[PDB]
């Protein structure tokens, strides 16, 4: 047994210098012993036999060297000192038993801190690298649970400090790739042109593969880019070699096809099926419930029962009885051959490497493709269910019925009918809750009040206040509601059926005295239970009272504009939105390295197709991952050839300030360095609205006669409309039109008499007139109830 | 308010287990006195200590359930004359003391303390008859022969409850001439367990005569053997539970309401529907009928039965209920519901 | 990969006589018990060809006095993780010339300590094959 006790007296065999190895090793394996099995203790004492033992250490017994090793490895992560050592430690490291040397260190790393981090380190540099493998791999351990901790002290050795993971035994070449586990997930372009380093070179332990795989899937979902060589370079190396483990993995993924890859790798697949297909791996069955994902297609289905067949038939191996389920299903079946399994089962289920759970997982996926549904199955089943039962059955019902609510199953005649009979002789009253409940609920929106009458007179018919009960409140419900015939007899009843049996009679006395207490109707109602989007974004923008000008938002940006690229620390995205009278671009963001936080942050823009320039606004801060609003501000001049279509050239500003994100500080001082802003472009839809006209023939003409621009152009190298037409209907935003829109993959004519309204009110026309001789000659006009608009449309349009 | 004081500690000295909601329910009435007779706002601080402390309990996690919640009403049940009352408890769903008592009551949070602190001419024709216990052998034996012609052999036997006990001894076919020749069988005798009888039986060719009637017998059946019996209801349904499962026969058909139907059915196999409740048989009813019968020897068999029942529109010229019928062996029983099956309906045997 | 729950074994009266939870983040000596119970009584000596449980991987074996349990993750395949389950037998077997018994186990339980912690250490898998071992060690 154990005990502290014996042994801290016991230290005072410390006292002798005549002792064996073995006579302390003992003593010492007696404390370990306690604390194998499991011990608790305070640190005093913890500390006292640290030194009680550390007392000892003349020697270079060899066998003490390790035991302390042991005990000291007790310690880890919740410690006690760590100095005391320290010479000893370094006795090692100058001192060529080498073998010791390697386990003390490794201790030490969940241990540690930061001074004495420093202490290793030029040496612990080589360390790593040093010599035999046998040494190096002592040196890996030790920093992981250092990592626990940190290992960044580590890390920042790196461009330098990866080279040496250069390896040249098999064992150590699987375990450098971990440690890259974490320095992936410190970096993916390192990976990438890493990879051509992995890929570069045919790998030794299948265990190094093994990683790069789930990464090297990790990366496949999306694409892992043209995986097709190197998706394919894999696929050789995946499928063979010495060792299985590779081939199957890669397989459990891959397959691809609805509609989609089959080639060789369903040959291959199936080699590997096949094979396997009697427990090689016993591995195959988890893959078909959804690693190896199978709800197949429609010939290839046919394919695939023979193999099911095996395993069905084997009912054998408890990877055997989970597979039977699996791919069963997966392939899904007739439903004759479930009649000869229906009696399988009988016997199989209840043990047979403890058949009843994977059937009860198995059934919970019956439940699922059938929840109710094909009731004649459902209800095959449910004879069968109850009828195989044991009683295990019930748990499945949990799941079952559940099952048959989620669709809200409709042959509920029938499957209540099943229901409400068997479990009349199927017993448990806990199910009867459940069901009560939901029961409880639906009532007369599926009639058949008869037979449901019948049933629930039947249900309390039990004895059990408790169960008559249920029957009284489920009604509430449905007495409210009343059916094909309940108000006057749902009056009636509550009067025909009544109890005694005191609280039972306070039962039928309360419900009524409840009754008694509200007019009936109450009582169950109570107990039973322009100026555009964009405007409203000009609305939002007004809490803010810097203005120089607004209006009304009249339509808002076509396309939002990513201001900062993809994922940039200053992550930008910018939406623009236009009043009859100014715009204004309001910032979207996440300022987003968490090196940073901007202040002193406003936008500048600078125009070339005009506004007036009121302002430049920011963000008085900024911090990571933070939506903040900067602004920048203009007037739009309407009634000018050229004044509201703009590029506006951006430079961000600002004190950078760096952050800790534990616990930061914000102070005065930072400094400005300022970024390069993306530009804003403004269009031709961000202002509109495109319409159909007020009076169109009219209008049409009339839009000419006081508004009209042209331009020609004769299409000579092309006779098609369509790069036109990719510009206009895209760059307008307006509504192609006069029934003269319409071409189908092809078409002789085209009109496009189109429509919107532009902002600061006034309109904006356009009709063109594409002809088609055979080259295209033709006739865009804008026309325009607003002067900026024909110069523009002209060239808004491309 | 002494009531009250007495509730609060014998509360407190008690927690262990229980279940009542309904209780809450039952001290309060329609109306009731509470606190001074009014203290309004500090009065609503009242109900929300002494009932909060009930609910903070409640607020926490669960063994064995005690009642899953349906105190819709206690909402309004906790918040002329009369209508202004209403009017206050609904707008509720010292007084400031009050409040501040039931916060730091606020029991979850004490049991979680609790646990961390822990922590041929002859023509004979025969037919039977059975005359009152006694299964009884008409037989004639006409022995239109042109002579006592020989006869053959008869053999005895145990039989069932019974025995057959006669022979009339001669075997003679006496010439032109008719005969009654009667077997009595002995009723409450002789097992055999050959089971609905459907033994086989012998008349010899023994003599004057070169073969005869073996038979095996079919027309025996239970409907009738089976007398009424009677039982406590509570004790009943508990046995009804209780009882040898095993067997069930449904009803759904005939050609009448179980009124006459089943008078008729009752009757037919002599035996005992226990008792009614007036829900009423006639309106519908949607009635499950409770039946209890006990043999010649002895068995008890019990029955619900849980039927429709005819009237217009309503329902019942069919079933669907199901007889679930109890009887020892399965075999029987099962038997018996079809038994019953048989009687059920009145159609060509 | 630092992928240990804790290797046990256990012996098949439930007990435990040795567990190192290489990893760990639940504890409790009796949920631990419990949690072994609820497998162990359930597997009850027997084990399975392949045992899932929690979506992890439980690779258990049994020996002939003696039963094992590690537990994993399912989540890294069978074949190898049974190597190490396999390494675990034999080395002790040939090395010690005898496999584990519940006598063996009495007299001393150091070997069996001193290996663990050279094969395994924590959730990482150092090494699975005894030769290595067995110039290695020369206790």
């Amino acid at each position: 047994h154990l005990e502290k006790s014996a042994v801290l007296q016991e230290a005072r065999v410390f006292n002798e210098t005549p002792i064996n190895p073995r006579k302390c090793a003992h003593i010492l394996t007696k404390i370990l012993y306690l604390i194998n099995q499991g011990e608790h203790l305070g640190t005093t004492e913890a500390t006292e036999a640290f030194f009680a033992m550390t007392k000892l250490f003349q020697s270079n017994d060899p066998t003490l060297r390790r035991m302390c090793y042991l005990t000291i490895k007790e310690m880890s992560c919740i410690a006690e000192d760590v100095i005391i050592v320290t010479s000893s430690l370094t006795k090692d490291m100058t001192g060529k038993e080498d073998n010791y040397r390697g386990p003390a260190v490794r201790a030490l790393c969940q241990i540690t801190d930061s001074t004495m981090l420093q202490a290793v380190e030029r040496y612990m540099k080589q360390a790593i690298v040093d010599k035999v493998p046998s040494v190096s791999s002592s040196a890996l351990v030790s920093s992981l649970h250092l990592l626990k901790c940190s290992f960044d002290v580590v890390k920042r050795w790196v461009n330098e400090a990866q080279e040496a993971a250069s390896s040249d035994n098999i064992m150590v070449q699987y375990h450098a790739l971990g440690l890259l586990y974490h320095v992936r997930k410190n970096d993916r372009l390192a990976v990438s042109k890493m990879i051509s380093k992995f890929t570069r070179h045919g790998l030794k332990s299948p265990f190094a593969y093994c990683m790069m795989i789930r990464v090297a899937s990790k990366q496949l979902e999306e694409e892992d880019g043209s995986r097709d060589s190197p998706l394919f370079d894999f696929i050789e190396s995946c499928l063979r070699n010495k060792h299985e483990m590779v081939v199957y993995e890669a397989a459990s993924a891959i397959v691809n096809l609805p509609g989609c890859s089959a080639k060789e790798l369903a040959p291959a697949v199936s080699v590997l099926q096949l094979f396997c297909s009697s427990p090689k791996a016993a591995l195959r069955y988890a893959a078909v419930r959804t690693l190896n994902k199978v709800a197949m297609k429609h010939p290839s289905a046919v394919t695939a029962c023979n193999l099911d067949l095996e395993n069905l038939v084997t009912d054998s191996n408890r990877s055997i009885a989970t597979l039977a389920i699996t791919t069963l299903l997966k392939t899904g079946s007739e439903s004759s051959i479930d009649r000869l399994m229906k009696q399988i089962s009988s016997f199989m289920s209840e043990i047979s490497d403890e058949f009843k759970v994977v059937v009860v997982q198995a059934i919970s996926a019956l439940c699922q493709k059938y929840p109710r549904k094909h009731a004649v199955l459902m209800n095959f089943l449910f004879t069968m269910l109850r009828e195989e039962g044991g009683f295990e059955y019930k748990r499945a019902i949990v799941d079952c019925i559940i099952s048959i609510i989620e669709e809200n199953s409709e042959s509920k005649e029938t499957g209540l009918s099943h229901l409400c009979e068997f479990i009349e002789d199927c017993e448990f009253t806990v199910l009867a809750t459940r069901i009560l409940h939901l029961l409880g609920q639906e009532g007369p929106k599926t009639n058949n009040p008869s037979k449901y009458i019948r049933f629930i007179y039947n249900r309390v018919v039990l004895e059990h206040e408790e169960v008559r009960a249920g029957a009284v409140s489920a009604l509430a419900k449905f007495g409210a509601q009343n059916e094909e015939m309940l108000p006057s007899i749902l009056v009636l009843l509550k009067r025909c059926v009544m109890d005694d049996d005191n609280e039972v009679r306070d039962r039928a006395t309360f419900y009524l005295n409840v009754l008694e207490q509200k007019q009936k109707a109450l009582n169950a109602g109570y107990i039973l239970n322009a100026a555009t989007r964009q405007e409203i974004f000009q609305e939002q923008l007004a809490a803010v009272p810097e203005f120089q000008g607004l209006g009304p938002l009249f339509k808002s940006s076509p396309e939002p504009v990513a201001l900062t690229e993809s994922e940039t620390e200053y992550v930008i995205r910018c939406t623009k939105h236009t009043f009859s009278d100014h715009l204004v671009f309001q910032f979207d963001c996440t300022n987003t390295l968490n090196d940073q936080t901007l202040e002193n942050v406003t936008v500048q823009m600078e125009p070339t197709e005009a506004y007036e320039v009121l302002s430049y606004v920011p963000a008085r801060s900024l911090p990571y991952n933070q939506p903040g609003t900067c602004y920048t501000l203009v007037a739009l001049p309407t009634e000018d050839p050229t004044a509201v279509a703009c590029t506006f050239s951006c430079v961000m500003k600002f004190t950078v300030k760096d952050c800790d994100p534990n616990t930061g500080e914000i102070d005065e001082e930072g400094y400005e360095d300022e970024y390069v802003l993306e530009d804003l472009e403004v269009t031709v839809a961000d202002h509109i609205q495109k319409v159909m006209k007020v009076n169109f023939e009219a209008a049409w003409d009339e839009v000419g006669d006081e508004f009209e621009k042209e331009e020609t152009f004769t299409l000579s190298t092309i006779k098609t409309l369509e790069e036109a037409v990719g510009n206009i209907v895209k760059f307008l935003g307006m509504h192609p039109c006069e029934r003269s829109d319409k071409v189908p993959e092809n078409k002789n004519t085209h009109t496009l008499l189109l429509a919107g309204v532009f902002r600061g009110g006034h309109d904006i026309l356009v009709r063109s007139r594409l002809l088609l001789l055979d080259t295209v000659t033709m006739q865009v006009t804008a026309r325009s109830s607003e002067e900026l608009p024909v110069d523009i449309i002209l060239a808004s349009v491309g | 308010e002494d009531i009250q004081s007495v509730m609060t500690e014998v509360r407190r000295s008690l927690g262990e287990i229980p279940i009542v909601e309904s209780e809450i329910k039952k001290e309060a009435g329609e109306l009731k006195p509470e606190e001074e007779i009014t203290v309004g706002p500090v009065q609503k601080l009242v109900t929300e200590m002494g009932t909060y402390a009930t609910q903070s309990a409640l607020s926490s996690s669960r063994p064995t359930k005690k009642e899953e919640d349906r105190p819709p009403l206690r909402g309004f049940l906790l918040d002329v004359a009369a209508s202004l009352a209403t009017t206050l408890t609904k707008i509720a769903l010292f007084v400031a003391e009050a409040m501040l008592l039931m916060a730091t009551i606020l029991d979850v949070d004490r049991i979680s303390l609790c646990l961390k602190v822990l922590s041929d001419p002859v023509y004979a024709e025969a037919y039977v008859h059975v005359n009152q216990y006694d299964i009884v052998l008409d037989v004639l034996v006409v022995n239109q022969t042109s002579d006592t012609l020989q006869n053959c052999t008869l053999e005895l036997a145990t039989l069932g409850d019974l025995k057959l006990v006669e022979k009339p001894s001669p075997l003679t076919l006496a010439p032109h001439d008719f005969a009654n020749i009667k077997a009595n069988v002995k009723v409450a005798s002789t097992e055999n367990g050959i089971i609905f009888g459907n033994i086989v039986y012998d008349v010899s060719g023994a003599a004057s005569d070169r073969n005869c009637v073996v038979l095996s017998d079919i027309h025996i059946d239970i409907m009738d053997y089976i007398q009424p019996a009677t039982c406590t209801d509570a004790e009943f349904r508990q046995m009804w539970a209780e009882f040898e499962w095993e067997n069930k026969v449904t009803v759904n058909t005939n050609m009448t309401d179980l009124n006459d139907y089943l008078q008729h059915i009752l009757k037919s196999t002599n035996m005992k529907c226990l008792t009614p409740e007036k829900a009423l048989s006639g309106y519908c009813g949607f009635m499950a009928a409770n039946l209890y019968a006990r043999s010649i020897f002895g068995e008890d068999a019990l029955a619900n039965v849980s039927i429709e029942k005819p009237v217009h529109q309503g329902p019942d010229a069919a079933v669907t209920g199901h007889i679930r019928i109890r009887a020892k062996s399965q075999g029987m029983a099962l038997s018996l519901g079809d038994k019953i099956n048989l009687s059920q309906k009145k159609t060509s045997l | 990969l630092y992928t240990v729950k804790a290797i046990l074994i256990l012996d098949n009266d439930g007990d435990r006589l040795f567990a190192k939870y290489y990893d760990d983040t639940y504890p409790s000596v009796k949920e631990q018990k419990a949690f072994e119970k609820n497998i162990f009584n359930k597997t009850h000596r027997t084990d399975s060809e392949i045992a899932l449980l929690e979506g992890l991987t439980v690779v258990y074996k049994s020996s002939i006095d003696l039963y094992f349990y590690v537990i994993g993750s399912s989540y890294e395949n069978e074949l190898m993780l049974m190597a190490v389950l396999n390494c675990l037998f034999d080395s002790l077997s040939q090395m010690l010339r005898k496999n584990v018994e519940k006598r063996a186990l009495l007299e001393n339980m150091e070997g069996l300590f001193l290996a663990v912690d050279e094969i395994v250490d924590g959730g990482v898998i150092l090494e699975s094959d005894p030769q290595q071992v067995v110039h290695r060690v020369a206790l």
